[PDB]
């Protein structure tokens, strides 16, 4: 369960990591340009994704407008707090990364299981938060590209699986599947 | 006066005059009834019914009118026969919690004002309408004999001797006299009683009385030779 | 950290009256934080209250039993020793789960003359001639038996409620103080006080 | 001896002399603007027809559901206010499921008639509702305790067996007709071309398999609506037989 | 629990039952009140017998005055019925009433009545019952007077109230929570309910 | 005329003190079929005239059986008597449950009678517009109730209510001093019964679809004669 | 508070050909004490329904209470008609599956005749779980019986119970909650019938 | 029996319900055809109104529209409810609302309200279109203030609804429904002009509000 | 139109559910008097039965609110003993939660904001009693204080009410150690306004020390008239 964020200069890159076998985990599409990527317990994280697909989605029935990623981002910080209030925390760890067509600028934000809102260039949460910072604190840059993003990001993944995912990208082009790592 | 046209469709309104004239109209229910009276002795009270037998289907010995709130406390209505019956399980229920909490029979003054109050809450709303009753009720205790008469509108107060119903005018006429002349013994006021009913009035008579000295505090009815004695005097 | 009334009251019936009384020493552990405490609270003019156990559930419960009682006395009058204690069952026993309180009732009534009526932590109401509670009253049990009598004159019962809460005052510490007494009789209810130097040299 | 309003029928608790109870008449006449509906009960199984009384061309006649499966040997025909019919089935519907689940036995139509009945006399105390339905409906089920069985539920809370029934606009006209037609040893095949011949002197426009579904309860069967196909060649045959 | 009554013991004999309880209230290992009866007659055919918290006690002593006065506008089974409801549902509610009942009645057609019921509502009838340390002592005891059903009408009064007052004997000298003074009460299909109060054992 | 302004509801009392709302309830019951009752000593038999709908509906239930030792019957709406019999059969099974015991014949009909008098007194709710003939043998014995919407129950050796039935009660007390000495021939009383009613009848007779008949006492749980087992009465 | 008591005992359901077989012992057992010698412990329910909760008596006694309140309430329903075994097993399994979180420790068990007529048998785990059985025992005995009557069974209602005898025989032999009286009750197309025998006293 | 909603007239039907119809034909036209695989709504539309921040055609969801006529207030309100159980179906459920599962909600609104006297119904009838999920059938329902839901081919409500639904009556045939994008909106467009905005609803959540009318509206006129 | 039958304004911005409350109380045509002295309260109250059936001794429309507290009612007593039952009430509780006795002017403005709800609520009719609490302070001495349907209570130095209120009030304007000598006080003026004479039936006399309020039995205002005969 690791769930990876990166803010290139234009696009913001999410990857996640996959009894049953299948040939979209730990992700929801919350906007056209809005990528939702969650990790935690099972079960009590997933129908809080949902939850919160539901309400942006009725938002944006509602308005007819497309809520900016800061707005969804703080939506979800309210709600996960409100969640906590009446019984026991859950391990949760939510990334909201979205690309604001009013700015025209790619975000990046990170919710913690308690609450807390970050606004980053890259995160990452699960054993992907314990040696990665080492390597994307040195070569992330911020100008760089998407094209490149996703060097570093195979790389990044590389040293992952050394010690020992799906990626998408969100830009003005809206939510891309990858195959390229 | 009498009928307050525009005032009278609706309980808990004050005509003009300050009258209630739903209160007023509960009050004619209660003159149409069978006329009952009751009478306070020295040592006791003493309850009289002219009951207007209606067919011999009924069984005579379950056909009773003069109820037993409490085995210390007779109780006798005059009207609406829903309402007479609900007041007096009411009175019955609050005899019973008075014991219950208290462990001693309950004072005839407060059961007098327990239903007093009920009587009286059904005069406050418009959803509810005034009990169209007038109850006579009396029993012994440790101050001695009680005879209480509330009315439809609530107000209750104690007797020498009591009467409601049709035959009313007449009864207390003479029920007037009987206290002016003897200003009574639990034995003669049965015959006084039966005296009454009959002068006030196909009938049947039912009477019973309470008296400390003759029934230990204990509430009876009048059966047998007696009962026939105070026909005879009639 | 609740406080716990450190206590050593007794109440004695005798020929024309009730008499109740009690120590004034309130203890939190080894330390006396009051040596001048009423113990005796009035629920009527001829009825007195003592507490035991938790001084703050009692307490409450006494404010209510007060509460009902001068409900019950605007209605039917002076009520009797014997309705106090009912009360105090009521609110004893169906709080019994939350609330930590043992009681003594003594009263005087036209019909019953004095009465008391001890009700213990378990809430059950017993009626006795004479009454005693507290830690204090464990250090007495087998002498007020021995000199207790029937029907006894008011100077007897004040000298035997001396001697017996003298003797508890000096093996339990958790009470002492000055021993404050409530003589309860047709003619009137009276207040009485006696100092150490009244009581110990008995 | 003046003339009057009177007015012991616009409320539905208040008592008229002689003790009737006008808005729960006045309910029975919604049932009679409500579309026609037939039921025959007999041997083979029981048989349901209803006119869809199709307000306009451009209306789905095709979707027109005056008939709905409450159990899969039970079915109802409605005619009145449909709205709140919905709430009536919808009732039903989950009690015969409810039975299942309780007793693992599929209820009797007889208990199920009962139940829903107790729901249209929620109007006084069982209150859930402001007035009396306006919908009476008519129950055809098959229990293996009593048989080939159809039940008639008025608004009012009171069902009765009926050999056959007929509801709604021109109610009047078909019991007649019924009474003059119906006999013991009906099969189920003469009773669908009956209900059929009932439908076509109380429709008032052309009957039609457009217009008019029939159903029909049988023990192999279930209950089952009848194809546009299957009615045309039964009203096909009805008029060859006339 | 806080005030305890130790035990009960009861037998059903030829022509009627018989049940017995010590008068006394044990406050933990204190003898505090030896005046607590714990038989409570229900009406002329059946008698009520409790052991434990004699707080939850009086609770089930006025529930049973309130049905005498509740049916007065009773059988011995339609007594044990109620209170084994209550017993029960206050299992239920987690809240329950600490206490072992016996309800000893002969029916109105002649049936003795004989039923257990405990805190648990745990219910059993015998020829012979008994409450907490009375299961142990005299439960056998009485067993060998009546160990059948058989055995019921080849026992006469006398014999069952031998068997009795022998049983509380035992049970006094051998049981620290008992008391000398005790409570026996004898139902009779023919002379009705015999209550017998403060009888010494000896 | 002036009663079409006061006999709006159950709350407003006419200037004469009468309560029409209430009044027209009673009324109610001379809409449905006729239903007679009557007892022995030992005995009590229910007679009821059922009717259909259409002849070809079935005939509509009158007879109603709250436990295997009283019953009941049903004249007036069809929609209060289900909730009066369904309730008064909530209350057979109540007190078994907590107590074990049969609830008397007496207290069956008196709880009942609480029920009705509340709906006579409170705005919005109606008087019942049923009456019920209830029948039991208990430990006291034979008992017959007849309810009135009114919140009257009244003990009686024989009754009837619905249309017509005036008929069936001059025939009942013509034959009071007979059929009570019917003591132990269940057959002769229900036949006694039956006679009853058809003085009742204007056109339709007795036929085995039509005709209810109940009878409960000693030797007797409460059984439903109906159907083909009704020929042999007729 | 243990809201959960025990009772011992053990119980025996056999689904015959054709008839149906219901047994258990009479004996009731707290702690090493015999509270009863004969309880029964195995009911009759009606419409050929025999019913047997084993375990927690108060549980047991409970669940049977309201099973045959709501056998009543199927008989107004549904004009009196017969309650078939399905119908009773799915009946039961809501009333124990309506406490999970706070369930009856019982082990039940209902015999009698399914529609065909075969023999009929249904055993139900505390938290509602049934499965239709041949043959099935519950209770503390229940290990030593089994394995005995498999032998002799994997056979007519007087031959069986022969083996039920001597393997109830066999378990009151090694077994000491087993107890001191048998109770069988037969259901047929005939009706229901009861059969008791004596067992050890010891 | 005019005043209230509990009161059956003599001649049994609900005067007060009917009222409330009267109150959508007073409403703005809207009109709704139903294609071989398509869905078309119009509707019927001062001087200084801001007309960049006003569609009377609101989409319940990606795939259901719905119309409206009668107060608008009203119907601003009951298509709120419907969004809300869109999401909440698509919540608790995984597919999403059926659209004839929509408009039996909304019906169900409109009936609640009936039942008492203290609210007042509303005042509007819906015309919900849409397609059910992964299926190419058109759907097109209408809703009554009554609570009654009904599915029509073509239907009009509000302003001149009589003569509209005449006009359509005459001019769509049941067996030859139009089979072409442009044959069911001329059809729309025709039907309008008897007395614009056009919204046309497609397959697999394709919903796009046409502009430029004026090609069909001459191409139509010089027919 | 409505605001006849319930309370709300009429066009003349009145209430006239609410004042035709007041002519409810001299229904009874009973009429009462309050006098304050230097350390006593005293209310007096005729006794009109008038019926010779009807016993004298449970004819009373004073009540003994609290210890210190007595209230006498004008009006049906039907509607006196439920505010009795009120004010009977809100004196203990006030009691329970502050700590001391209920003053006499706070009970008053209690039932008084209470009746400002049957005046303001339209399914809530206005009591129709006028109650004149009566009592000796703690820190204000005697106070009377009077309560009327319409929500008022003022406090009064002396107060009649009744039919005849006027004709008795008029009298104690002109004329402005022992409770025994206000009540005698008390009752001469009733007898010089009204210019009936009193028997103890005819008369019944409530008096409020700093001890208690009692209510003075039959025998006891026959010593009071005795003692004004040796005038």
């Amino acid at each position: 369960d690791i769930i990876l964020g990166i803010r290139v200069q234009d696009s913001v890159i999410l990857a996640s990591s996959k009894g049953i076998s299948v040939l979209d985990d730990k992700t929801r599409q919350l906007s056209p340009h809005t990528l939702m990527s969650f990790a935690g317990e099972a079960g009590d994280t997933v129908q809080f994704a949902e939850y919160i697909q539901a309400n942006i989605q009725l938002y944006s029935i509602r308005e007819d407008y497309e809520l900016s990623p800061q707005a969804v981002s703080s939506f979800v910080r309210q709600e996960l707090a409100k969640s906590i209030r009446s019984r026991r925390p859950y391990q949760v760890n939510v990334l909201i990364g979205g690309y604001d067509k009013k700015k025209n600028k790619p975000e990046l934000y990170q919710i913690d299981y308690l609450g807390t809102k970050v606004e980053l260039p890259y995160g990452a949460h699960g054993y992907s938060g314990f040696y990665t910072f080492f390597l994307l604190d040195h070569h992330y840059r911020p100008d760089m590209t998407t094209e490149e993003g996703l060097d570093l990001l195979k790389l990044c993944v590389q040293e992952l699986e050394k010690r020992m995912v799906i990626v998408k990208i969100v830009d003005k082009d809206g939510i891309r599947q990858v195959d390229d790592f | 006066t009498s009928i307050g046209t525009g005032y009278d469709l609706s309980n808990s309104v004050f005509s003009p005059d300050g009258r209630n004239f739903q209160v007023e109209y509960a009050v004619k229910a209660v003159e149409n009834g069978t006329t009952s009276i009751g009478i306070k002795c020295n040592d006791g009270v003493v309850f009289a019914v002219e009951k207007l037998i209606t067919s011999k289907l009924l069984v005579p010995q379950k056909n009773v009118k003069i109820q037993v709130v409490d085995r210390h406390i007779g109780c006798v209505y005059s009207g609406l026969i829903p309402d007479g019956r609900h007041l007096v399980n009411r009175g019955r229920e609050e005899a019973a919690s008075f014991k219950k909490l208290y462990k001693t029979p309950i004072p005839i003054p407060a059961f007098a004002d327990r239903l007093g109050q009920y009587v009286q809450a059904h005069t406050l709303y418009n959803s509810v309408r005034p009990f169209g009753v007038s109850t006579i009720f009396g029993g012994v205790d440790k101050n001695g004999a009680h005879l209480y008469m509330l009315e439809p509108s609530g107000s209750y107060w104690g007797y020498k001797g009591a009467a409601t119903g049709k035959g009313r005018q007449s009864a207390k006429a003479e029920l007037e006299k009987l206290v002016d002349h003897h200003p009574l013994s639990a034995r003669e006021a049965v015959k006084q009683a039966a005296k009454i009913i009959y002068l006030a009035h196909d009938f049947e008579l039912e009477i019973s009385w309470c008296s400390l000295s003759e029934t230990n505090g204990l509430h009876k009815f009048v059966k047998g030779d007696l009962l026939q004695e105070a026909i005879d005097f009639a | 950290g609740e406080v716990s009334l450190g206590t050593s009251i007794m109440a004695v019936t005798f020929k024309d009256g009730v008499i109740l009384g009690a120590d004034s020493r309130t203890t939190t552990g080894a330390y006396i934080a009051n040596r001048v405490t009423d113990k005796l609270t009035r629920v009527h003019d001829k009825i007195w209250c003592c507490r035991s156990g938790s001084a703050a559930d009692t307490q409450a419960i006494a404010d209510i039993v007060q509460y009902h009682l001068e409900l019950y006395t605007s209605q039917y009058g002076t009520p009797s020793t014997e309705t106090a204690a009912s009360v105090f069952k009521e609110l004893c026993y169906e709080n019994k789960d939350n609330l930590t309180a043992g009681i003594i009732v003594a009263g005087y009534d036209d019909k019953n003359k004095g009465e008391v009526y001890t009700i213990p932590l378990g809430g059950s109401v017993h009626k006795l001639p004479y009454a005693i509670a507290g830690s204090g009253s464990t250090f007495i049990y087998g002498y007020c038996d021995k000199n207790f009598r029937e029907n006894m004159s008011k100077e007897e019962t004040v000298d035997f409620i001396k001697h017996s809460l003298s003797q508890a005052i000096k093996w339990d510490g958790s009470s002492g103080g000055v021993i404050r007494m409530v003589v309860l009789t047709a003619a009137g209810v009276e207040r009485l006080i006696f100092y150490p130097d009244e009581y110990e040299q008995l | 001896m003046f003339l009057t309003r009177s007015e012991y029928d616009r409320g539905v608790s208040t008592f008229s002399p002689e003790g009737r109870l006008f808005q729960v008449e006045y309910s029975l006449e919604a049932i009679k603007l409500g579309s026609t509906a037939i039921g025959i009960a007999t041997k083979e199984g029981v048989v349901l027809g209803v006119e869809k009384r199709a307000t306009s061309p451009l209306l789905e006649s095709d979707s027109i559901e005056k008939i709905v499966e409450i159990d899969r040997h039970i079915g109802c025909a409605m005619s009145g206010l449909t709205a709140d019919a919905r709430s009536m089935i919808e009732h039903a519907r989950t009690a015969a499921v409810t039975h299942n689940l309780y007793y693992d036995e599929d209820i009797n139509v007889e208990s199920l008639t009962q139940s829903v009945c107790d729901l249209a006399l929620r109007f006084g105390e069982g209150r859930l509702m402001s007035r009396p339905f306006g919908v009476a409906l008519l129950i055809a089920g098959h229990d293996a305790d009593d048989g080939y069985q159809l039940f008639h539920a008025e608004p009012s809370g009171t069902f009765y067996r009926y050999n056959a029934k007929a509801i709604g606009s021109g109610s009047e006209g078909a019991q007649a007709e019924l009474l003059n037609e119906w006999h013991s040893s009906l099969t189920l095949k003469e009773a669908e071309l009956l209900v059929l011949k009932i439908l076509k002197q109380v429709m008032e426009e052309k009957l039609d398999e457009n217009n008019a579904q029939l159903s029909c309860i049988t023990k192999q069967d279930g209950f089952k609506i009848y194809d546009n196909e299957k009615t045309a060649e039964l009203i096909k045959e009805l008029k060859e037989k006339e | 629990p806080i005030v305890t009554g130790t035990s009960v013991i009861s037998m059903k004999y030829d022509n009627g039952v018989i049940i017995a309880a010590d008068n006394l209230g044990s406050y933990g290992s204190l003898l505090r009140f030896n005046g607590v009866e714990r038989l409570i007659p229900v009406g002329d055919n059946t008698v009520v017998g409790i052991s434990g918290d004699i707080s939850d006690m009086q609770h089930i002593e006025r529930l049973l005055k309130d049905l005498v006065t509740e049916n007065a506008y009773l059988e011995p089974s339609y007594i044990f019925e109620y209170l084994a409801t209550v017993m029960y549902q206050r299992r239920s509610k987690m809240n329950p009433l600490w206490n072992a009942i016996i309800v000893a009645g002969v029916q109105s057609n002649g049936d003795q009545f004989l039923r257990y019921v405990n805190l648990l509502g745990v219910t059993y009838s015998s020829p012979t019952l008994a409450t907490g340390f009375g299961a142990h002592m005299a439960n056998p005891l009485l067993r060998k007077v009546v160990d059948r059903e058989s055995d019921i009408p080849k026992t006469t009064v006398q014999v069952a109230e031998e068997a009795i007052v022998n049983a509380m004997r035992v049970l006094y000298y051998r049981d620290a929570r008992s008391s000398r003074n005790f409570s026996l009460a004898i139902i009779d299909k023919n002379t009705g309910l015999t209550f017998k109060k403060n009888l010494q054992v000896e | 005329m002036f009663r079409n302004n006061y006999d709006g509801d159950t709350v407003t009392f006419s200037p004469t003190g009468r309560l029409f709302q209430v009044e027209y309830a009673l009324e109610a019951i001379k809409q449905g079929s006729v239903t007679v009752g009557l007892r022995s000593n030992t005995h009590a038999v229910l007679v009821a005239l059922k009717r259909n709908a259409d002849e070809l509906s079935s005939y509509q239930k009158k007879i109603i059986k709250c436990d295997e030792h009283m019953g009941l019957s049903l004249a007036g709406l069809a929609p209060d008597a289900r909730v009066l019999s369904n309730y008064l059969r909530q209350q057979c099974n109540y007190s078994s449950l907590v107590f074990n015991r049969k609830l008397a014949v007496e207290r069956a009909g008196h709880l009942l009678c609480d029920k009705a008098q509340k709906n006579t007194q409170s705005y919005g709710g109606r008087p019942y517009g049923v009456g019920l003939l209830i029948i039991g043998y208990d430990k006291s014995g034979a008992h017959l109730l007849e309810f009135q919407p009114s919140g009257n129950v009244t003990e009686l050796y024989g009754t009837a209510i619905g249309a017509r039935s005036q008929g069936a009660k001059t025939y009942l007390e013509r034959t009071l001093d007979t059929f009570i000495k019917i003591d132990g021939n269940p057959d002769e009383l229900i036949k006694a019964g039956v006679e009853a009613i058809s003085q009742s009848l204007r056109d339709e007779s007795l036929t085995v679809d039509n005709l209810s008949i109940a009878i409960v006492g000693k030797d007797t749980p409460f059984t439903i004669y109906d159907g083909e087992a009704v020929a042999k009465y007729i | 508070f243990n809201p959960y008591g025990d009772n011992g005992g053990t119980i025996l359901g056999i689904a015959g050909e054709d008839f149906a077989v219901l047994a258990g012992d009479t004996r009731n057992i707290t702690d090493y004490s015999i509270n009863s010698r004969y309880e029964p412990k195995v009911f009759d329910c009606g419409d050929n329904i025999v019913m047997s909760a084993n375990g927690f008596a108060a549980d047991g006694d409970a669940l049977v209470k309201r099973f045959k309140n709501s056998v009543k309430w199927y008989h107004f329903d549904h004009n009196d008609k017969k309650l078939s075994i399905n119908s009773a097993a799915r009946n039961i399994q809501h009333l124990l599956y309506g406490k999970r979180f706070f369930p009856y420790y019982v082990h039940t068990i209902i015999a009698g005749l399914d529609e065909d007529g075969k023999g009929a048998v249904y055993s139900f785990d505390p938290v509602g779980s049934y499965e239709r059985e041949q043959c099935r025992a519950g209770g503390a005995a229940a290990s030593l019986i089994m394995p005995f009557l498999d032998n002799q069974v994997n056979l007519s209602v007087e031959e069986v119970i022969k083996l039920v005898r001597d393997s109830f025989t066999s378990a009151t032999e090694r077994h000491i909650q087993v107890g001191d009286g048998l109770e069988i009750l037969i259901v047929t197309k005939d009706g229901v019938r009861k059969e008791f025998y004596e067992l050890k006293r010891d | 029996y005019d005043r209230a909603l509990s009161i059956f007239s003599p001649d049994g039907h609900i005067f007060q319900v009917e009222y409330a119809l009267e109150a959508v034909k007073r409403g703005t036209c809207a009109v709704g055809v139903k294609g071989k695989n398509c869905v078309v709504l119009g509707c019927e539309r001062l001087k200084l109104q801001d007309t960049r921040i006003t569609s009377k055609v609101s989409k319940i969801d990606s795939h259901v529209v719905l119309s409206f006529s009668g107060l608008n207030a009203d119907s601003r309100i009951l298509i709120e409810k419907a969004r809300v159980e869109a999401q909440s179906h698509r919540l608790t459920l995984e597919d999403p609302v059926t659209v004839e599962y929509l408009t039996r909600y909304v019906a169900g609104v409109q009936q609640r309200y009936t039942q008492s006297g203290g609210v007042r119904p509303f005042g509007v009838s819906t015309l919900i279109a849409g397609f059910d999920p992964r299926d190419d059938e058109p759907k097109l329902y209408q809703t009554e203030p009554s609570g009654i839901y009904s599915s029509w081919s073509a239907q009009t409500i509000g302003r001149n609804s009589k003569t509209v639904r005449e006009f359509l009556e005459k001019n769509y045939d049941r067996k030859e429904p139009p089979a072409t994008v442009e044959e069911c909106v001329k059809l729309t467009v025709r039907s309008l002009l008897e007395v614009i905005e056009i919204t046309v609803v497609k397959p697999d959540s394709d919903i796009v509000a046409l502009s430029s009318e004026e090609i069909n509206q001459y191409v139509t006129q010089i027919e | 139109g409505y605001d006849r039958h319930i309370t709300i304004f009429s066009p003349e911005g009145r209430l006239y559910q609410v004042e035709y409350a007041f002519k409810a109380t001299n229904q009874t045509n009973i009429n009462s008097l309050a006098v304050r002295g230097k350390d006593c309260t005293v209310v007096i109250s005729q006794k009109k039965v008038p019926d010779k059936l009807l016993d004298p001794t449970t004819v009373s429309y004073i009540f003994c609110i609290s210890r210190t507290i007595g209230m006498v009612v004008n009006g049906p007593i039907p509607d006196a003993r439920n505010a009795a039952l009120r004010a009977k009430a809100e004196a203990a509780e006030f009691r329970y939660k502050y700590g001391y006795d209920m003053p006499c002017d706070v009970l008053a403005k209690r039932m008084a904001n209470l009746s400002q709800i049957y005046t303001q609520r339209a399914y809530m009719r206005p009591l129709g009693v006028i109650l004149t609490f009566v009592s000796v302070d703690e820190e204000l001495g005697p106070s009377i204080y009077k309560t009327d349907p319409a929500g008022y209570y003022v406090g009064y130095k002396a107060t009649a009410t009744g039919p005849k209120q006027q004709e008795i009030t008029t009298n104690l304007e002109n004329h402005f150690e022992s409770w025994e000598k206000v009540v005698e006080f008390a009752i001469t003026h009733m007898i010089d306004a009204l210019g009936t004479e009193f028997s103890k039936n005819d008369l019944e006399v409530g008096v409020a020390t700093k001890d208690k309020f009692f209510t003075l039995s039959a025998e006891n205002i026959e010593e009071r008239l005795v003692a004004i005969a040796e005038q």
